């Protein structure tokens, strides 16, 4: 079962930017689904954005042009670039991966990482 | 051929759009009253001031508690709903994202073609026999 | 096997889109649910324009009571103005009582599409289908009956 | 064989997908219906607004050619259009996407039906086969007995 590890956090101005990496065990290339949360103090698990296995992507409105996630199957790495950053970006920042069940998953894959901080302040 | 009568995830893709297109008419509503509100406000400051203006004018030739009660309750209303909508509008976006989860290219579209395929063995058979 | 063999035809008479609408439910109903709060912040702003209109009223009445007063020692502009005012007042009144009328029916039909979903589930199916299974055998059984008494017929 | 009777009884439940996915479009009829509503109604309420700043703009016209018989602004006048700008802006925008959900529904609508329609068919078609092999299959039972 793969696992992921998130890397890259840290504090930057309003204004600035950053580069998350999750970071997973195994080959993400048959994993469904690999997304970005992040969760401030108080407030809920927010979904922010989310690649799948053949490269879709999407965002959140808040954050849709100004954040860019990608993937790198070789060094089986999620990237999210994270641009003109505002304070309300501020949360813990996990990575999941997801799998519905297929042919080659007899179990569906549903794995979290532990996070990395990020504030804009 | 069953290859290319797997076309219904245009329509099914359709609904999805359509799904977002109308998400987004929510938040454009929501923006719309937000914004009458604001204007709302401007005017009822302007009233205000006008009648602030009027009793100057009045006191000068001689030398209320309940019109401002149902404007402040309808319009801590308004702004108790505005709060209660952008926090639906911001719930409601963000499950329409967790639903374009799938589909949309090569995972559903293969089940549909082979299910179809699975369909016309059978209805294959049947005229057979 | 055989599993798949009736799912074939199954969720081919189903499709995906059964569970894009049976996943979308949440969904709708929070679409559904925005648009109520939007229509009751509707109603709430058109009361705050009604007290903006009375206020603007009074102001007029007492600003023509202190002009009189001192002509004593600009007149057409204002039935119109009130006709415009009372007929976009009637229209938002009509235009309201439509909305929650269709907002009334909007989650009336969210409830049956949950009632139908509770409808099928995983169980009523199997009575279903054994239902369906004793209605092909008596037609059939019938039909062979029929084919039984053409060839007698024809052998008379 | 059976597999014509599982794949019978499958295609027999295409109208518990009829019954859920047409439902499911009348709810968003509803919906698109309910916001043009709301649309509109903000459309009239904005008339409404622009009748009320008129009144003021008239009342602030009387009121200081009172004061100036018997002898900030700019600023409020100035955010009044600004927001009566937006208000046109949303109403506009709000307009537009209103005319495509409506278009994009009927579209969907109408491919719906068809292929509603065409599963109709099939499904009749598949029964009647069906149903005439079992009875062929009964009257050659009775036949030899």
């Amino acid at each position: 079962e793969v696992q992921l590890v998130e890397s890259g956090g840290g504090l930057v101005q309003p204004g600035g930017s950053l580069r998350l990496s999750c970071a997973a065990s195994g080959s993400i290339s048959s994993v469904d689904v690999m997304s970005w949360y992040r969760q401030a103090p108080g407030k809920q698990r927010e979904l922010v954005a989310f690649i799948t296995d053949r490269g879709r992507t999407n965002y959140k409105v808040s954050v849709k042009g100004r954040f860019t996630i990608s993937r790198d199957n070789s060094k089986n790495m999620v990237y999210l670039q994270m641009n003109s950053l505002k304070p309300e970006d501020t949360a813990d920042y996990l990575c999941r991966a997801e799998s519905r069940t297929s042919w080659s998953s007899p179990s569906p894959l549903d794995v979290w990482g532990r996070g990395t901080q990020v504030t804009v302040s | 051929g069953s290859t290319m009568g797997a076309a219904s995830m245009t329509l099914t893709v359709q609904a999805r759009q359509l799904l977002s297109g109308i998400v987004q008419q929510q938040n454009n509503l929501l923006r719309a009253i937000e914004a009458q509100q604001h204007l709302l406000q401007l005017t009822v400051w302007g009233i205000k001031q006008l009648q602030a203006r009027i009793l100057a004018v009045e006191r000068y030739l001689k030398d209320k508690m309940e019109w401002d009660r149902e404007i402040n309750n309808y319009t801590s209303l308004i702004h108790s709903l505005i709060e209660e909508s952008q926090n639906q509008q911001e719930k409601n976006e963000q499950e329409l994202l967790e639903l374009d989860k799938w589909a949309s290219l090569w995972n559903w579209f293969n089940i549909t073609n082979w299910l179809w395929y699975i369909k016309l063995f059978i209805m294959i058979v049947g005229g057979l026999v």
